[PDB]
RNA sequence: AGCUACCAUCUGUGGGAUUAUGACUGAACGCCUCUAAGUCAGAAUCCCGCCCAGGCGGAACGAUACGGCAGCGCCGCGGAGCCUCGGUUGGCCUCGGAUAGCCGGUCCCCCGCCGGGGUCCGGUGCGGAGUGCCCUUCGUCCUGGGAAACGGGGCGCGGCCGGAGAGGCGGCCGCCCCCUCGCCCGUCACGCACCGCACGUUCGUGGGGAACCUGGCGCUAAACCAUUCGUAGACGACCUGCU
RNA sequence: CAUAGCGACGUCGCUUUUUGAUCCUUCGAUGUCGGCUCUUCCUAUCAUUGUGAAGCAGAAUUCACCAAGCGUUGGAUUGUU
RNA sequence: GGAUGAACCGAACGCCGGGUUAAGGCGCCCGAUGCCGACGCUCAUCAGACCCCAGAAAAGGUGUUGGUUGAUAUAGACAGCA
C-alpha cells in the first residue's frame, strides 16, 4: 500500500448468503486508503484476520467516503496502532493535532515512517478518536494548550533561491 | 614477502634530482629573518676556495677530554676581496610571493663587472649600460630616480644590493665579475634604502658583515665527477666476484 | 520535539550594570569590567526593567541539545557578576614528602616559578593569563592566592600550576606531591 | 538602433546519457528561467549568426563574412525555462555556448 | 530582538501559495508548522495554512482563539485593517510593484523621458551645490 | 551572460558555488572568483582538514612528480574543485575552464568594481545555525600555504580604501537628498508621473 | 698531483594546528560532569620552514644591428589598400559585515576642518531597494514656453595628484578654440517613401601578418659556430680567456 | 577479590602471512625452492617519542591507547623456508 | 538503466520524422525538480547515499528520537546538604 492523502472510508460488507444463514451478519469499519479501491482490498483483509471472511466468500454492500464534521476546528487526535517492526510486532498511541482525522492519520503514517522506517504495508491502525487536551499524553501536542500563544519565527531561511541566482545584496533571515 | 632482514636506506631522498645544478654560483634561497630592530648589516658574501691547511689551538671546553689541550684542526682558505656594491633591488610582498619591484643601478659599473653581461666580451661594442649611465646626468633622469627611490621606500618590504668580486685581485684566469644580490637587513625600509644608497660604488670589506669566532653557513655546488655508476653515486653493496652480468650494480 | 520557549531571568545588583551589544555582554562592576560574547548561541537576550535589571536568555524551537545553553548562560552571566562584584580568589595548597616546594611569585604576579619540585634541577616558568594576579599567602606557610575577575581566566592559572608540578614515571598514587587548588573562593567575602 | 533579438544560447544537443540527438537543440534564453515563461518564446524564429573565410551573398545588401543558420523553437523543455529548437541544418557542435537569436518574427501578441 | 510573533488576532501577510497578495488573521495554532487562517473581508475563508507562505504584520486583533467567523469579522472590520494596511509602507510599495509590472510600452517613454529630464535637473542642482560647497579656506 | 560575473567568495560553500560556476562556465560566461579564502565548507574543522591529509596521501607511489598535484592556495583549491564538475579532458571543458579566474583576496582588477552573491551557495542560508563550518583560509594554511598574512594585511588596506570610498559615496547621497529637498516645486512634475508608473515609491 | 677511506677530517636546524591523554568553566539532570556551547596544555605522528629541483608560470633591468642607402624603434589613427582570425550587439566607478538582527540621518564626548563613540529620530518583507540604478540613437528646418546660462564640446595643448596585490587605471588645474546647439513640452515642414520580408542595430579606428607612400623624432648590438680553458665532461651541455 | 593480569563451559567475528577444497585463467611455455642485493608498503607495536592501569614503594615487569618517523644486528650447524 | 559487467530491471531491433513512456532518473560532470515541494530523523577525529552488488556479526552507549510496562508524589516527591 502506497500513501498520498489518505481519506476515510465506511467500508461495509457481508458474506454471501448461504442455505444456512440467509441474512449473514453486516460488518462495519473504517478505512483510510488513498483511494476508495484500496479501501476495498484493506477491508476484506481486516475482516480475513479477525473473522472468517474471504473476498472470493463474501461481498462488499457500502464503500462511501467519510468527511470531517468539523474540518474548521483545531482538535486533538488519538491513535492507537500496531506495526511489525525488523524485530517483532508492538502496540503504540500516539498524538496528533489536525482539522481532518485523515490528514491526522496521514500524519501518523509519515511520522511512524520517519521514526521506526515503518513501512505502510507494516502498520496496522485499530482505533483513531479525538481526544480532548486534558486527556493529551504526548508533550510535544499538550504543549499547544495555550489560550495566549505567543513565538516568533526566528531564523526564516530564504527560499527563493534561484530568483536571482545572482545579486548583489546578502540575504536577511531577520523578520 | 617481506625482506628477510632490515637494512637502513642508500642515500637520501632530501637530494633525489641528483643532476648538474643549473648553476655554477649557487644561491642563497633563504636569507636570515630580518628584523627592524637590529642595526643595518648585510646578510651574505662571496668567497673563493683558496685551499686547506691546519692549524693548532687551545680549547676551553669544561667537562672535556680535550679541556686546556692542544688540537689541530683543518682549515679552509677563502681569499675574500672586498665587494663592490653596485645596485639595489626592492622587493614587494605578494599573494604569490616576492616579485622584483624595481632595480635601480649605479653609475660608474666596474669595468669587471660589466664583462658578466656579455657571454663574448672579446667581440663586444662595451655598449652595456652606457645609455642608462646617462640618466644620472640630466635632471630629468635625477627626478625619475629618486621617484624610484620614493616607490621603493613607500611600497618595498625587503630591498637586495647587487654586489660584484674583484677578478683583477684575485689569481684566477677569469676577468669576469661575480654578481649576487644581497639581503640588507635590520632596520626599516627608508633606514636601509639610505643605508645602500650611501654605499653605491663603494668597497664592503668582508670583516663588516662577519666577525671572528662566529659560525657561518657555506653554499656551493660541490666537485664534479662526471657520470658515476651505483657504487659510486649511492654508496650501494658491490656483488658477489661470481656475478656474471655485473657486480658493480644494483640486483632488484 | 522542539520546546516553544523556555527561558531563565536573571537578577542584577544596584552596584553593577550590564549593556548588551546584540549577543555581546558588557558587564561594568566595581572591581572592573567583563565582556564575553555568546555569537556561537542562537539565542534572545534582552534587559526587562529600568528598576530591578532583570536580565532573560530565550530559546525558541530548540531541542534538547540546544535546550542546555540557556542556563549554561545564564551561569556564565551570573559568574561575571560576582566576579565584577565580589571576584574570584583560588587557594591552592602545595604539598611534599620531602622536598619542599619554592614557589618564586615573578613580576606583578604573572610569572610564578617552581624550584625544588621533586628535588629536580629543572625550573618551571608558568606564566598567569593576563588580568589573573598571583601571590603567595601571608598566613599559611605553602600556599598560592590567585586573585582576579574571570573565573575561567583564573581557574585556568591554576589548572596550568597545577598540571605544570605533575609527577612523571611514578605511581602517582604514593607520590602524592605539587600543587593542588584547595579551594575556589571570593575576594572581599560580600 | 536596436538589438531586436531576444539573447539566447546553445546550451547542447537532446541527449540522454549515452545518446545524442543532433537534429534537435535546446536553448537557454536569458532571462526566462521557468517553463511557465516559455509560452511567449514557442514557434519563434531562431537564428544561428557567425563570420567565416568567404564572403556570402547578403539579401538588401553587399555580400559579406556573415552566415546565417535559421530555425525556431519549438517547445518547451524541462522545468527551468529551456526550449527547443529545430534547425534547418544541424548545428555545428562548435556553437555551443555561443549566442543565439530569437527573431520575434512569429508574434503572436 | 523579536518585535513580531505568531499569536491570536495576529494579522499576517501570505507571500506565496493560492492565496498570495492577501491579508489574513491567525486563528489557532496547529503543530509548529500550520495555523487556523481566516480572511472575513480579504475574501479568505477559514482554512489551514502552513507558516513558510506567511510575512508577519504590525496589526494584531482581539478576539478568542477558534471564534466564528462573526467576531473575527467584527475585530476585522472596527478598526479597519484595510485602510491603515493601505497607508502602510508595505501595501504602497506592493501597488507600486505591480503598477510598473503592467506598465505599457507608451508608459515606459513617457517614464523615460520624465527621467530623464528630472535626473539632470537633479544633477544640475547637485553640481551646484558642490560647487558652493567648494570654496572652503579656513585655518 | 556577456560580462565578466564577479563572485565574492565570501560566505559561500565550497560545492555549491562550485556546481553553480562549473554550470556558467559552461554556458560561455566568464566568472571570476575574489577572496577564495572565505569560502566555508560545512562540518567541523578536524574533520575537513583529516579530507584534505587523504588527499594529500593519495599520490603516485611510483613517481610522486608525476602524480596528483596538490595545490596548496585557497583559489587553487576551488579552481581544482570546479574542475571536478567539467568535462575537463575535452575541448569544451578546457575552453570553459579557461573562461574561469580564481584568486586569493580582491585583485586591483576587481578591487574597484562591485561583487555578486550566490544564495544558494550562501552559508548563512545553505546550512543550520547549529552546525559547525569550516575556512578555507584557515584549512589552507595549516596544510600548507603561505601566505595567509599578507593577504590579510592586503585585505586590510583593500578595507581601508574601500571605507573611504563608502564614505565619499555617503556625502555624495547625501548631498543629492539635500538636492532633491531644495528643487521640487521644479520636479514635482516629473515625480507624478514617475509615482503614477511605480516608479520611486 | 689527482682520485680516494668512519681506514683521515667537518657538518647535520626551526615553527604551527593538534592525536592519545590530562584539565577549566559549564549545563543537559535545583548535585555532578573534560562536552553539549565555549576554553587550556599537549607528542619520534601530520604539515610547514631549512634543504634539493624549478611550470606550455611570472618580475625588474640592460643593450638592442650602417657608414652606408640600411636596418630598426617611437610618435600621426596619416593615407591608400591587401591577407588572415573571429567573437559580440549599452554601462554600473568598489563599504565592512551580521543573520536570535541590520541600514540611514542627526545633538553631545574624543582623534586629526574629517573620522570613532554616547544620545535622539527614522526605514526594515530591505525603496538611500541589483525584483535595483544611469544613459538611451531617426536626423534636420521654422518656431514659442520651460531646464539651464557659475553650461558642454575639444583623439586641442601644458601642468598637477592619486592608484604597486597583476599599479596598464582614475581624478584634478592653467591656457587656447567652438557654439549658445544639444534636456522636456510645443510649432513648422523636409529627408529615396527603394512599392510586406532574412545576415539589419555595436564594441570597432576589433585582433594578428606582410607591403607601399607620407612627415617628424632617435639608435647603431648581440648570440652562436670556430678557438682557448678544465672549477666541467660519454657526446652535448657547463666554467673561462682572446691588441 | 569475576573482570591488576587471565577465562572453563558456550558463543560471535576478522585475515589470507599456514595447510586444506575447487579447477575460473595459463598446456603453439607467465623460468619452479632457497640464498644475496635493493625499493616500497601494512600494523595485529619489539624498542624508541607521549600517555592511561597494576597485586605500579623504587627498580624491573605486565596490560592498554595515540603511533609505522626511525631501527630491529654479527656468527656455529643445515641447500634450506 | 544498474558508472563499469555475457545472465540483473525494462524492453527485443527493417530506414526515418513527430509524440508518449518503461526500468531508472532530474546539485555539476550529464537530459531533466533554477518545485519559494510536504512531514520527521540524523553529526560521524574510519558519517550515509538504492535489488543482483561488491564489505560485516554477537554485545553495548546516561548521544538522540519515539513506544511499552511499572513505581513515587502538596499525607510534599526526585536530586542535593544534615
Ligand atoms: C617441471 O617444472 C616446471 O614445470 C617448470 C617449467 O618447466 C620451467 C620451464 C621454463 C621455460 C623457460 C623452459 O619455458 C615450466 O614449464 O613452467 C611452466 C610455465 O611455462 C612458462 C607455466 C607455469 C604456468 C603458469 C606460470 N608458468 C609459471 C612457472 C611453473 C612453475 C611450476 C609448475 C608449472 C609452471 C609453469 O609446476 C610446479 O611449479
Ligand atoms: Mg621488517
Ligand atoms: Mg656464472
Ligand atoms: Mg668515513
Ligand atoms: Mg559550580
Ligand atoms: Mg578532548
Ligand atoms: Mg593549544
Ligand atoms: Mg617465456
Ligand atoms: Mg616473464
Ligand atoms: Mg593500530
Ligand atoms: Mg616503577
Ligand atoms: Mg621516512
Ligand atoms: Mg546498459
Ligand atoms: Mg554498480
Ligand atoms: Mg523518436
Ligand atoms: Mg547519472
Ligand atoms: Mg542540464
Amino acid at each position: 500500500k502506497a500513501s498520498g492523502t489518505l481519506r476515510e472510508y465506511k467500508v461495509v460488507g457481508r458474506c454471501l448468503p448461504t442455505p444456512k444463514c440467509h441474512t449473514p451478519p453486516l460488518y462495519r469499519m473504517r478505512i483510510f486508503a488513498p483511494n476508495h479501491v484500496v479501501a476495498k482490498s484493506r477491508f476484506w483483509y481486516f475482516v480475513s484476520q479477525l473473522k472468517k471472511m474471504k473476498k472470493s466468500s463474501g461481498e462488499i454492500v457500502y464503500c462511501g467516503q467519510v468527511f470531517e464534521k468539523s474540518p474548521l476546528r483545531v482538535k486533538n487526535f488519538g491513535i492507537w496502532l500496531r506495526y511489525d517492526s525488523r524485530s517483532g510486532t508492538h502496540n503504540m498511541y500516539r498524538e496528533y493535532r489536525d482539522l481532518t482525522t485523515a490528514g491526522a492519520v496521514t500524519q501518523c503514517y509519515r511520522d511512524m515512517g520517519a521514526r521506526h522506517r515503518a513501512r505502510a504495508h507494516s502498520i496496522q491502525i485499530m482505533k483513531v478518536e479525538e481526544i480532548a487536551a486534558s486527556k493529551c499524553r504526548r508533550p510535544a501536542v499538550k504543549q499547544f494548550h495555550d489560550s495566549k500563544i505567543k513565538f516568533p519565527l526566528p531564523h526564516r531561511v530564504l527560499r527563493r533561491q534561484h530568483k536571482p541566482r545572482f545579486t548583489t545584496k546578502r540575504p536577511n533571515t531577520f523578520f | 614477502s617481506h625482506r628477510k632482514f632490515s637494512a637502513p636506506r642508500h642515500g637520501s631522498l632530501g637530494f633525489l634530482p641528483r643532476k648538474r645544478s643549473s648553476r655554477h654560483r649557487g644561491k642563497v634561497k633563504s636569507f636570515p629573518k630580518d628584523d627592524p630592530s637590529k642595526p643595518v648589516h648585510l646578510t651574505a658574501f662571496l668567497g673563493y676556495k683558496a685551499g686547506m691547511t691546519h692549524i693548532v689551538r687551545e680549547v676551553d671546553r669544561p667537562g672535556s677530554k680535550v679541556n686546556k689541550k692542544e688540537v689541530v684542526e683543518a682549515v679552509t682558505i677563502v681569499e675574500t676581496p672586498p665587494m663592490v656594491v653596485v645596485g639595489i633591488v626592492g622587493y614587494v610582498e605578494t599573494p604569490r610571493g616576492l616579485r622584483t619591484f624595481k632595480t635601480v643601478f649605479a653609475e660608474h659599473i666596474s669595468d669587471e663587472c660589466k664583462r658578466r653581461f656579455y657571454k663574448n666580451w672579446h667581440k663586444s661594442k662595451k655598449k652595456a649600460f652606457t645609455k642608462y649611465c646617462k640618466k644620472w646626468q640630466d635632471e630629468d633622469g635625477k627626478k625619475q630616480l629618486e621617484k624610484d627611490f620614493s616607490s621603493m621606500k613607500k611600497y618595498c618590504q625587503v630591498i637586495r644590493v647587487i654586489a660584484h668580486t674583484q677578478m683583477r685581485l684575485l689569481p684566477l684566469r677569469q676577468k669576469k665579475a661575480h654578481l649576487m644580490e644581497i639581503q640588507v637587513n635590520g632596520g626599516t625600509v627608508a633606514e636601509k634604502l639610505d643605508w645602500a644608497r650611501e654605499r653605491l660604488e663603494q668597497q664592503v670589506p668582508v670583516n663588516q658583515v662577519f666577525g671572528q669566532d662566529e659560525m657561518i653557513d657555506v653554499i656551493g655546488v660541490t666537485k664534479g665527477k662526471g657520470y658515476k655508476g651505483v657504487t659510486s653515486r649511492w654508496h650501494t653493496k658491490k656483488l658477489p666476484r661470481k656475478t656474471h652480468r655485473g657486480l658493480r650494480k644494483v640486483a632488484c | 520535539m522542539k520546546t516553544i520557549l523556555s527561558n531563565q531571568t536573571v537578577d542584577i545588583p544596584e552596584n553593577v550594570d550590564i549593556t548588551l551589544k546584540g549577543r555581546t555582554v558588557i558587564v561594568k562592576g566595581p572591581r572592573g569590567t567583563l565582556r564575553r560574547d555568546f555569537n556561537h548561541i542562537n539565542v534572545e537576550l534582552s534587559l526587562l526593567g529600568k528598576k530591578k535589571k532583570r536580565l532573560r536568555v530565550d530559546k525558541w524551537w530548540g531541542n534538547r541539545k540546544e535546550l542546555a545553553t540557556v542556563r549554561t548562560i545564564c551561569s556564565h552571566v551570573q559568574n561575571m557578576i560576582k566576579g565584577v562584584t565580589l571576584g574570584f580568589r583560588y587557594k591552592m595548597r602545595s604539598v611534599y614528602a620531602h622536598f619542599p616546594i619554592n614557589v618564586v611569585i615573578q613580576e606583578n604576579g604573572s610569572l610564578v616559578e617552581i624550584r625544588n619540585f621533586l628535588g629536580e634541577k629543572y625550573i618551571r616558568r608558568v606564566r598567569m593569563r593576563p588580568g589573573v594576579a598571583c601571590s603567595v599567602s601571608q598566613a599559611q606557610k605553602d600556599e598560592l592566592i590567585l586573585e582576579g575577575n574571570d573565573i575561567e581566566l583564573v581557574s585556568n592559572s591554576a589548572a596550568l600550576i597545577q598540571q605544570a608540578t605533575t609527577v612523571k614515571n611514578k605511581d602517582i598514587r604514593k607520590f602524592l606531591d605539587g600543587i593542588y587548588v584547595s579551594e575556589k573562593g571570593t575576594v572581599q567575602q560580600a | 538602433s536596436g538589438r531586436l533579438w531576444s539573447k539566447a544560447i546553445f546550451a547542447g544537443y537532446k541527449r540522454g546519457l549515452r545518446n545524442q540527438r543532433e537534429h534537435t537543440a535546446l536553448l537557454k534564453i536569458e532571462g526566462v528561467y521557468a517553463r511557465d515563461e516559455t509560452e511567449f518564446y514557442l514557434g519563434k524564429r531562431c537564428a544561428y549568426v557567425y563570420k567565416a573565410k568567404n564572403n556570402t551573398v547578403t539579401p538588401g545588401g553587399k555580400p559579406n563574412k556573415t552566415r546565417v543558420i535559421w530555425g525556431k523553437v519549438t517547445r518547451a523543455h524541462g522545468n527551468s525555462g529551456m526550449v527547443r529548437a529545430k534547425f534547418r541544418s544541424n548545428l555545428p557542435a562548435k556553437a555551443i555556448g555561443h549566442r543565439i537569436r530569437v527573431m520575434l518574427y512569429p508574434s503572436r501578441i | 530582538v523579536f518585535r513580531r510573533f505568531v499569536e491570536v488576532g495576529r494579522v499576517a501577510y501570505v507571500s506565496f501559495g493560492p492565496h498570495a497578495g492577501k491579508l489574513v488573521a491567525i486563528v489557532d495554532v496547529i503543530d509548529q508548522n500550520r495555523a487556523l487562517v481566516d480572511g472575513p473581508c480579504t475574501q479568505v475563508r477559514r482554512q489551514a495554512m502552513p507558516f513558510k507562505c506567511m510575512q508577519l504584520t504590525d496589526f494584531i486583533l482581539k478576539f478568542p482563539h477558534s471564534a466564528h467567523q462573526k467576531y473575527v469579522r467584527q475585530a476585522w472590520q472596527k478598526a479597519d485593517i484595510n485602510t491603515k494596511w493601505a497607508a502602510t509602507r508595505w501595501a504602497k510599495k506592493i501597488e507600486a510593484r505591480e503598477r510598473k509590472a503592467k506598465m505599457t510600452d507608451f508608459d515606459r517613454f513617457k517614464v523615460m523621458k520624465a527621467k530623464k529630464m528630472r535626473n539632470r535637473i537633479i544633477k544640475n542642482e547637485v553640481k551646484k551645490l558642490q560647487k558652493a560647497a567648494l570654496l572652503k579656506a579656513s585655518p | 551572460e556577456v560580462q565578466v560575473l564577479v563572485l565574492d567568495g565570501r560566505g559561500h560553500l565550497l560545492g555549491r558555488l562550485a556546481a553553480i560556476v562549473a554550470k556558467q562556465v559552461l554556458l560561455g560566461r566568464k566568472v571570476v572568483v575574489v577572496r577564495c579564502e572565505g569560502i566555508n565548507i560545512s562540518g567541523n574543522f578536524y574533520r575537513n582538514k583529516l579530507k584534505y591529509l587523504a588527499f594529500l596521501r593519495k599520490r603516485m607511489n611510483t613517481n610522486p612528480s608525476r602524480g596528483p598535484y596538490h595545490f596548496r592556495a585557497p583559489s587553487r583549491i576551488f579552481w581544482r574543485t570546479v574542475r571536478g564538475m567539467l568535462p575537463h579532458k575535452t575541448k569544451r571543458g578546457q575552453a570553459a575552464l579557461d573562461r574561469l579566474k580564481v584568486f586569493d583576496g580582491i585583485p586591483p582588477p576587481y578591487d574597484k568594481k562591485k561583487r555578486m552573491v550566490v544564495p544558494a551557495a550562501l552559508k548563512v542560508v545553505r546550512l543550520k545555525p547549529t552546525r559547525k563550518f569550516a575556512y578555507l583560509g584557515r584549512l589552507a594554511h595549516e596544510v600548507g600555504w603561505k601566505y595567509q598574512a599578507v593577504t590579510a594585511t592586503l585585505e586590510e588596506k583593500r578595507k581601508e580604501k574601500a571605507k573611504i570610498h563608502y564614505r565619499k559615496k555617503k556625502q555624495l547621497m547625501r548631498l543629492r537628498k539635500q538636492a532633491e529637498k531644495n528643487v521640487e516645486k521644479k520636479i514635482d512634475k516629473y515625480t507624478e508621473v514617475l509615482k503614477t508608473h511605480g516608479l520611486l515609491v
